[PDB]
């Protein structure tokens, strides 16, 4: 006859906890640039779960910083999924 | 039904908080490549029949009452919600030109209790956003 | 690329 007030949201993050977050200058934020790519691709097909499972596969292999700057040079991002949902969620009607 | 039900008249909102340039007192710099980004998402959502908003700039005030206004919007035709926030941040801050917002101060306008229309319905919140200040090293496979 |  309740549900719990926090249930119902999903925070899809571009990064880990604690973690700066990438964004390309010229091609856009690695994460938005794969979420784009992710949903025109499959939201016809999958689950959001599943989109955004195909969203941290694509930033996490096809993604590395190129700095000047050692410091930054050659690194590397996860995105962060948190789900508070209590159903699957389709994009197609 | 496992399965929220998506069949409402409308998919819903989706706003897009498109922050590039920040106040200079602040020592933010500006946020170049986050326009490709907005632009992408607004197409991307719209052919997943999202009303899209795209808000460009706003101050931390502006982004507190653009979200209080929204949740008090008639949402009882729409299946759910979607917010992307772009911008600077830090671990559970986001940042409007002049200042920092509490993630929890935005979402919490959606709550099951704060927003009846919404009750039942996915929420969906997109951040594209620092968490820290820590690098990935990665690992050779 | 740059850091947000
Ligand atoms: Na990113």
């Amino acid at each position: 006859h309740k549900i719990p007030v926090e249930a119902d949201f999903l925070y899809a993050y571009s990064t880990a906890p604690g973690y700066y977050s990438w964004r390309n200058s010229k091609d856009g934020s690695w994460f938005i640039q794969s979420l784009c790519a992710m949903l025109k691709q499959y939201a016809d097909k999958l689950e959001f779960m599943h989109i955004l499972t195909r969203v941290n596969r694509k930033v996490a292999t096809e993604f590395e910083s190129f700095s000047f700057d050692a410091t930054f040079h050659a690194k590397k991002q996860i995105p962060c999924i948190v789900s508070m949902l209590t159903k699957e969620l389709y994009f197609y009607h | 039904d496992n399965s929220y039900k998506m069949d409402y008249p409308e998919m819903g909102l989706c706003i897009i908080i498109n922050n590039k340039n920040f106040h200079k007192s602040t020592g933010m710099t500006s946020r170049s490549g986050t326009d490709v980004d907005a632009a992408n998402l607004r197409e991307t959502f719209r052919n997943l029949k999202y009303e899209v908003r795209n808000k460009n700039d706003l101050t931390r005030e502006e982004i507190v009452e653009l979200m209080r206004d929204v949740s008090k919007e008639d949402h009882s035709k729409r299946s759910s919600f979607v917010c992307v926030l772009l911008s600077h941040g830090e671990e559970g801050i986001i940042f409007g030109t002049n200042g920092p917002v509490d993630l929890k101060k935005i979402t919490n306008f959606f709550r099951g209790d704060r927003c009846r229309d919404l009750t039942g319905k996915p929420k969906l919140f997109i951040i594209q956003a620092c968490r820290g200040t820590e690098l990935d090293c990665g690992i050779e496979t | 690329d740059e850091v947000d």
